[PDB]
């Protein structure tokens, strides 16, 4: 009961430091999509078309 | 008639250069887009039939 309850607040404090990172986190994200669509066959495909 | 001397039985039509470049060989003629690089019935042909792709592109675009 005692261990859970040290993993409930581990829990509650990781939800905090989960949100008060999101917008860098989210920008990150955007950063990642942005430069994978830009390696794919698909991008190779209209370089050559162009 | 205005032939003097020769006259099929249909009247000569006098035909004109083309002024413009054929559909390429990759469009279809309706308005669903092209392949991005490869067409599909490519793969039902000879490897050594395949050559007209390349040879279209050389004729459309040089």
């Amino acid at each position: 009961p005692l261990t859970r309850a040290v993993l409930a607040v581990v829990r509650v404090r990781e939800l905090l430091r989960a949100l008060l990172l999101l917008p860098f986190s989210a920008v990150g994200g955007a950063v990642a999509a942005w430069q994978g669509l830009f390696n794919s066959q698909r991008y190779e495909n209209f370089l050559m078309s162009e | 008639t205005s032939a003097p001397f020769i006259s099929p039985m249909t009247p000569y039509v006098p035909e004109e250069e083309p002024t413009r470049t054929p559909p390429s060989i990759k469009d279809t003629g309706t308005l669903r887009p092209a392949s991005e690089w490869y067409p599909q019935w490519m793969q039902y042909r000879r490897r050594e039939d395949n050559y007209v792709f390349w040879q279209d592109k050389f004729m459309r675009c040089s």
